[PDB]
């Protein structure tokens, strides 16, 4: 066999102490899950510092006025959202930051409501997104890439735990914090669904095929979008790209990829593994589930729990200014709050 | 070359859900 008693008894074991973790993880978060908390702050507790982002409303960087500690706070106008129908979407996004507890998930600090607006209080990373980084550097060395890719298989693999399905991998939604470790962001596509669903949903680069050809599907498409995120981070571009979306779908029910020349074989060979549209072949949904990917040649060096207890050296360190330099400065409208509450009704549970 | 490809597709910014 690959290897002796001593390797295969420590990765035995390590695999049943994943289990038993996660087991307390779905314990802890069904209980958040079940009673989720609600008005945890008000929006005089922070002074609005700078408009972050500008659709359903905008994203501010605010300064708790207690704490002086920075939050990037999600203002979201209750009106606009029942407008553009996206009452669900916005009550399921918060109801899962509110209950998901892991290392690499932007972290829910405060959640409330006025007559007019949504807030929700997250973490601010001001490090930004790894788009920007990886678009500056060009790609990242296979070593680096593996540092993230890592952190991505420790979250899929706790997210499934817990039936949720994620849905919208790409480097926009990863944030790089003054660790150099990664935040996963923006859950609103994100589901809790135990067995199929259907919805037409994420990113034309990162869509699994069979989304696109209309089948149920369940939690492969994260791993499907694992390896375009593995194979971007390492070539500096996506798998399946074209001038329009459609040429794009083509290219992802094909079954074919090409690499570049200087990815190594490891890498290829878990890459075709990923990146396979037979959903009967594909690696995260075998019967070793996970496992496949965690002991696969590529992650040899990886040290999972290391990775887990952020002990690991992260490959570079965002300029540590928190500063707004990271973000493209956008015109400062005011938040005003209706004398009147809108849509009461729909947001109860928020 | 791939890469010039890749920036001939005009899809090296952002990109948007949906």
């Amino acid at each position: 066999g690959h290897m002796g008693n001593a390797a295969a008894a420590k990765k035995g074991s390590e695999q049943e102490s994943v289990k038993e973790f996660l087991a307390k993880a779905k314990e802890e978060f069904l209980k958040k899950w079940e009673s989720p908390s609600q008005n945890t702050a008000q929006l005089d507790h922070f002074d609005r510092i700078k408009t972050l982002g500008t659709s359903f409303g905008r994203v501010m960087l605010v300064k708790h006025k207690e704490t002086g500690n920075h939050y990037a706070m999600k203002i979201l106008d209750k009106q606009k959202v029942v407008k553009l129908k996206q009452i669900e979407h916005t009550l399921n996004e918060k109801r899962i930051l509110q209950a998901v507890n892991f290392p690499f998930l932007v972290k829910l600090e405060f959640s409330f409501k006025d007559n007019s607006n949504l807030y929700m209080v997250m973490e601010y990373v001001p490090g930004g997104e790894m788009f920007s980084h990886l678009r500056r550097i060009g790609r990242f060395s296979e070593p680096h890439a593996r540092f993230y890719a890592a952190q991505i298989v420790l979250t899929f693999e706790y997210l499934h735990s817990l039936d949720l399905i994620y849905r919208d991998l790409k480097p926009e939604n990863l944030l790089i914090d003054q660790q150099g470790y990664i935040q996963v962001t923006d859950f609103g596509f994100a589901k809790r669904v135990k067995g199929r669903t259907w919805t037409l949903c994420g990113t034309p680069e990162y869509l699994a095929p069979e989304i696109i050809l209309s089948k149920g599907y369940n939690k492969a498409v994260d791993w499907w979008a694992l390896g375009v995120l593995i194979y971007e981070m390492a070539a500096g571009y996506p798998p399946f790209f074209a001038d329009q979306p459609i040429q794009i779908y083509e290219k992802i029910v094909s079954g074919k990829v090409r690499f570049p020349s200087h990815f190594s074989s490891d890498l290829k060979d878990l890459l075709r593994n990923l990146l396979q549209v037979d959903l009967t072949k594909r690696f995260g949904n075998l019967k070793n589930g996970v496992n496949d990917i965690k002991n696969h040649k590529w992650f040899a060096t990886t040290d999972w729990i290391a990775i887990y207890q952020r002990k690991v050296e992260a490959p570079f360190i965002p300029k540590f200014k928190g500063d707004t330099s990271n973000f493209d400065d956008y015109e400062e409208e005011e938040i005003r709050v209706s004398i009147n509450e809108k849509c009461g009704k729909e947001f109860t549970e928020f | 070359t791939t890469y010039a490809d890749f920036i001939a597709s005009g899809r090296t910014g952002r990109r948007s859900a949906i």
